[PDB]
Parts: structure tokens; C-alpha cells; sequence
């Protein structure tokens, strides 16, 4: 039932699955004409643009980590420490 | 059988001792006989270890049995996988068979 | 001959009884458990040489820490039997004796076998229980074996704390059968959670939690 | 039979291995919380060696001449000798290593010191020596309190569970005890001041690399 921010006791590191689905969904949105928040260096492939947004944490998403008891947490990808 | 036992010089030393290999099995009777260590004894049949020495001993014995075949084949498998396998077979109490009568006779969903 | 061997087996079994009662949480000193064989024969054996199990029956009192942790824990009464086949009348004397002395639990040790009527006349006085153990089964303590880790009986508050921190139901814990010689050793009941401390080879000290059937 | 036997078992976002129905098989995956892709065979220096070698290595005396400290190892070696506080810290570290040796004697009764563990310390030490140009006949700027307090501050940074209750910290300490014993064995004052001759930035870099690789060796939740 939405655990508050002071009680979030999950791993602050972004896993490979979270990075994978964030890059996949973000790249899918970029392929569907989504507003890009980072200036492009001449890229054409959507996955490279998604990784470019992840490298600067400009992806506007938040992860709803489901807990085994039915609860969940909201860890934004901007505050998640990548790698 | 050589037995690695600590020396008072700080490193282990192999000290051979006479050990009795046995054909056939009867754990309970043999355990009570005076003249042996009642704190040390093994059985190749983990079922008897489960019955006599309880569930935890059954667990460790099962792990030894599995690990034995692995090391006999001349292969290495990480501790994690074998530990998980052994634990699954013991989490409902006793020993649970890996059969179609060993997890299809307990609820997991009709489809599963 | 056979008499001295039976005295030795009865002495090791009696030592195992003192160790088992001591592990339950009753006050028995270390020198009381480490009593030699010559003193036991010099105490509970007549001039002829036959041991007297009726004199070996004693009382156990819980420790201060056991009362502080388990306020509902009461004293114990340990009795044996000189009859090879325990009759129903002796069991009636045991049950009536427990009811007179007002003990919470009881331990009765038999030699060979007991009549089924006596085993049926055990759950007669709630919430008191009676633990029937064999003399040939208590010869060796199973907790002193290398393949048997350490078990600690938890309380109710620690059980609710465990289920609250792990967010588990009572059925989601690994279950242990009552027929376990370890559960019979500690005298576990339905709904009691025990902790198993084992020495793993990948972490050094691994802890587990089980619950009786 | 093995595939259909082990299928609906995974690790949720709580570092606890449990199936789909919620039945807990293992409270911690692999009883340590480490993936099988970052574990390497390591050697335990606490049990290895004789008693004379143990006391010859893990004793750095300052008020006694039995296992005194060679002042040419560090720059301020002339001022470290005669200090009671650093000698007390060396007593606490030595007693801790002795307790770890008795614990390893109770855990491993076969006498083997090679066991698979995460984080390779030797490669970090060699990368530090080859990175900071650490050669022989070079006095170090470290002291006893820097290495002792550095290790003690690194032992608290190792985290696998993100909780703060009693049982969570107990499982964390019981799941980090062996690795902390390995770090206390490989990170001794004599082993760094005598053999490694590490400096300040090199030692701190080794600490950051050990903590970092320990944070990368954690198993990810959600893996089948």
C-alpha cells in the first residue's frame, strides 16, 4: 500500500532487469516520437538514444517494486544509482 | 583411514586410524554398543539418518549423498545449487521424493 | 556380567536424561550431570548389586532465565519404572501423582513396552502433558552428534516478531514433525517455533526457523 | 524431473528465496546472498601457517622486544614505538584474529584454507602497487590507527540487507562474518606496512575497491 520514502528498505542500485526494461520501454517510446530530453550527437538508433538518456538520468520514469506481501515501493530511475 | 587432526604446532597432521567399513545396515543397534564413539557414525542410506538422528541430520546427510556422486564424476558444482536442491526436498518436514507423487500431491495450482 | 553392563547402560541413559532436562531449561548443575559411574552405583544400587529405578525418580526445577523468558513454564517430575512391561495401574499412579503434586509437565521412562490403554490415558489432564521415552532409546544423546546443529525453543513474542519482520504466515515456515527425536528431545508442541543454528561452509553461521506440525 | 522439480523458485525484492506460493526455501540465496558469477577461490590466511608463523605475523609489539615493529618500514616508525594506545589496538586486532582462528577451526575441520568467496583482494593489491608505483625500500606514510580504524570502518560498509531491525542485522552479521574474517586476515598492519608498503591513497583506493566489488558481488533480486 505504497511504503513511504523514509521506510523504503530495498536495494538502491538499479538491477540489470530494471535497466533492461527501462531502456526497452524508453527506447520504444523514443521510437514512437517521444520528447527527447537530451541533445543528440547525431544518433539515429532509438536504443542508443535511450542509453544516452540513462547515462544522464533524464529518463522520466519511476519503478514500482512489488513486495512479496502485496505492497510496493516507488524508486525513481533518477535517484537509482546505475552500475 | 588417514584423519587430518590439528597438531599443537598449529597445522593439521594426518594421523591414520582404524575405521570399520560395514556391509549391511542397522544404525540404531550399532549406535548403542559401548566401545565406539556414539557421537560419530555415518550411513550411506540417508533414510536411516533421518529416522534416528532427525530432520537436520537427514538434511546434511542428503547433501553429502548428492555431493558424493558429483565429486565421483570428477566435476565441480557450486555450493548454492546443491544447497537449494537439498533444502527444497526438506522444507515440508521429513524427506520428500522428486517424483510425480512428490509435488503433484501438494497444492501449487491445478494447472502447475 | 550382564548386570554391570545394564548398570552402565542405565547410567549413560540417566546422564542423557539429565542432559535432556538441562537443555529444556531446568536447574541442574554441571557436577550433577558429570557424576561418575562409581558414585551412581554407590547411590542407586543395593547391597546385592541391582539398581533401584524408583529411587532414581527426581524433581526438576526451572532456571531463573527460563522463568524470565517463559513465565508459564512450571516444574517437572521425572520417574522411571522397575517393571519390564509397564501396566495400566502404574501409569494411573503416575498420572494421579502428577495431578496431586500439580506439575505442568511429566516424563515417564519405560524399559520394554507399555500397554496401549496407558498410552491412551495420557491426554487426560489438560494442559499438562506426559512424555513417554524408552530406556533403550535414551542411551545416547542425539544432540551431541556432529550432524545435529543447535536448537533453541523460541517464545510467543519472538514468534510474532519473527512473523512480523519476515511477513509470513505460520504455514509458510518450514515445518517439522512432532515425531522428530529432536522435537521429542526438546518437548515441542503445536505452534512452537524453534531456531536452528548450523555451521555452514559458505557463511560460517547460518540460522533457520522451523515450526511444529 | 529436475527442470519440472525446480521451476517456480525465485528471489524476491527482500533477498529471500521463496517460491510462488510464498513458501520460504532459503532465507538467503546460497546462504550468503552472492551470485554464482562473481565468486573466486580464495585462501584463508587465518588458519594457514604454524603458531610461530601466526604470532610472528600478527604481532606488532611497541613496548616489547619479542615481536617489535621495524621502524624503517614507515616514515614515523621512530614515534610509533613506545605508544600504548596503538599497542592496545594491536591487542584488540590480534585477539580478534585469534577468535577468528578458533571459529575457523570449528567451522572447517578438514584443514583446507581454499574456499570460494567473492572479491579478489590480490588483484586489487597488485593493481594498487602497479598503479601508485609502490616498490620496495620505500617508507610508508600510514600508521596503526589508519589501518586498524580503516578496516574497522570498512567492516561496517559491507551491506547485503538494507534493513535496520534486530533479526536483519543478525542475519547480516552472520552472513558477513566469514568475509570480515578474510578481510581482517588479509588486511593486517604487518602485511601492509611490511610486505605491501601501501601509502594513503593506495590503501584508501584498496578499501574503495573492496567495498565497491563487494557491492557488485551481490546477487540481484528477481533471478530464477
Amino acid at each position: 500500500k505504497a511504503i513511504p520514502k523514509d521506510q523504503r528498505a530495498t536495494t538502491p542500485y538499479m538491477t540489470k532487469y530494471e535497466r533492461a526494461r527501462i531502456l526497452g520501454t524508453r527506447a520504444l517510446q523514443i521510437s514512437m516520437n517521444a520528447p527527447v530530453f537530451v541533445d543528440l550527437e547525431g544518433e539515429t538508433d532509438p536504443l542508443r538514444i535511450a542509453m544516452k538518456e540513462l547515462a544522464e538520468k533524464k529518463i522520466p520514469l519511476v519503478i514500482r517494486r512489488y513486495l512479496p506481501d502485496g505492497s510496493f515501493e516507488d524508486w525513481s530511475v533518477e535517484e537509482l544509482i546505475v552500475d | 583411514y588417514d584423519r587430518k587432526v590439528p597438531s599443537p604446532t598449529g597445522e593439521y597432521v594426518k594421523e591414520p586410524e582404524w575405521v570399520l567399513e560395514t556391509d549391511g545396515v542397522n544404525l540404531s543397534e550399532v549406535m548403542t554398543v559401548p566401545g565406539i564413539d556414539p557421537t560419530r557414525i555415518y550411513t550411506n542410506s540417508f533414510i536411516d539418518i533421518m529416522e534416528v538422528l532427525g530432520i537436520e541430520a537427514g538434511r546434511a546427510a542428503l547433501y553429502k549423498e548428492v555431493y558424493n556422486v558429483i565429486a565421483s564424476d570428477g566435476s565441480y558444482v557450486n555450493y548454492r545449487h546443491m544447497a537449494l536442491l537439498v533444502d527444497v526436498m526438506t522444507t515440508q518436514g521429513g524427506l520428500t521424493s522428486v517424483t510425480r507423487h512428490g509435488f503433484n500431491r501438494s497444492n501449487t495450482g491445478a494447472l502447475m | 556380567q550382564e548386570n554391570e553392563r545394564n548398570i552402565s547402560r542405565l547410567w549413560r541413559a540417566f546422564r542423557t536424561v539429565k542432559e535432556m532436562v538441562k537443555d529444556r531449561g531446568y536447574f541442574i548443575t554441571q557436577e550433577e550431570v558429570e557424576l561418575p559411574l562409581e558414585d551412581f552405583k554407590a547411590k542407586y544400587c543395593d547391597s546385592m548389586g541391582r539398581p533401584q529405578r524408583k529411587m532414581m525418580s527426581f524433581q526438576a526445577n526451572p532456571t531463573e532465565e527460563s522463568i524470565s523468558k517463559f513465565p508459564d513454564m512450571g516444574s517437572l517430575w521425572v520417574e522411571f519404572c522397575d517393571e519390564p512391561s509397564v501396566g495400566v495401574k502404574t501409569m494411573k499412579t503416575f498420572v494421579i501423582h502428577i495431578q496431586e503434586k500439580n506439575f505442568q509437565t511429566g516424563i515417564f521412562v519405560y524399559q520394554n513396552n507399555i500397554t496401549p490403554s496407558a498410552m491412551k490415558l495420557v491426554p487426560s489432564i489438560p494442559p499438562a502433558t506426559i512424555e513417554t521415552f524408552n530406556e533403550a532409546a535414551l542411551v545416547v544423546n542425539i544432540t551431541h552428534h556432529e550432524l545435529v546443529p543447535k536448537h533453541i525453543r523460541l517464545s510467543s513474542d519472538e514468534k510474532r516478531e519473527l512473523l512480523k519482520r519476515y511477513r509470513l504466515k505460520e504455514s509458510q515456515l518450514p515445518r517439522i514433525q512432532r515425531a522428530d527425536p529432536v522435537a521429542l528431545y526438546l518437548g515441542l508442541k503445536r505452534g512452537e517455533v524453534v531456531k536452528i543454528i548450523r555451521k555452514s561452509e559458505t557463511s560460517g553461521r547460518y540460522a533457520s526457523y522451523r515450526i511444529c506440525m | 524431473r529436475l527442470v519440472k522439480a525446480l521451476e517456480d523458485i525465485m528471489v524476491h525484492y527482500d533477498n529471500t528465496t521463496r517460491n510462488s506460493l510464498g513458501n520460504v526455501i532459503q532465507f538467503i540465496y546460497g546462504e550468503d546472498g552472492m551470485d554464482a558469477a562473481h565468486i573466486e577461490k580464495q585462501s584463508l590466511d587465518t588458519i594457514g601457517g604454524s603458531d610461530a608463523a601466526f604470532e610472528k605475523r600478527y604481532r606488532v609489539d611497541l613496548l616489547n622486544t619479542d615481536h617489535t615493529l621495524d621502524p624503517s618500514l614507515l616514515e614515523s616508525g621512530s614515534e610509533i614505538l613506545g605508544d600504548l594506545k596503538l599497542q592496545v589496538l594491536l591487542d584488540e586486532e590480534y585477539k580478534q584474529l585469534v577468535k577468528d582462528r578458533k571459529f575457523l577451526r570449528e567451522v572447517f575441520v578438514d584443514g583446507e584454507a581454499n574456499w570460494p568467496l567473492p572479491v579478489n583482494i590480490r588483484r586489487i593489491i597488485q593493481n594498487a602497487q602497479q598503479t601508485f608505483h609502490i616498490d620496495h625500500t620505500k617508507p610508508s606514510d600510514l600508521t596503526i590507527k589508519d589501518i586498524v580504524l580503516g578496516v574497522k570502518d570498512l567492516q561496517e560498509n559491507l551491506l547485503v540487507l538494507r534493513g535496520k531491525n534486530e533479526i536483519i542485522q543478525n542475519a547480516q552479521r552472520d552472513a558477513v562474518t566469514l568475509f570480515c574474517c578474510l578481510l581482517r586476515s588479509r588486511l593486517a598492519t604487518r602485511r601492509v606496512l611490511q610486505e605491501y608498503r601501501l601509502t594513503k591513497q593506495a590503501f584508501d583506493w584498496v578499501l574503495s575497491n573492496i567495498e565497491a566489488q563487494f557491492l557488485r558481488s551481490v546477487v540481484h533480486p528477481g533471478e530464477m
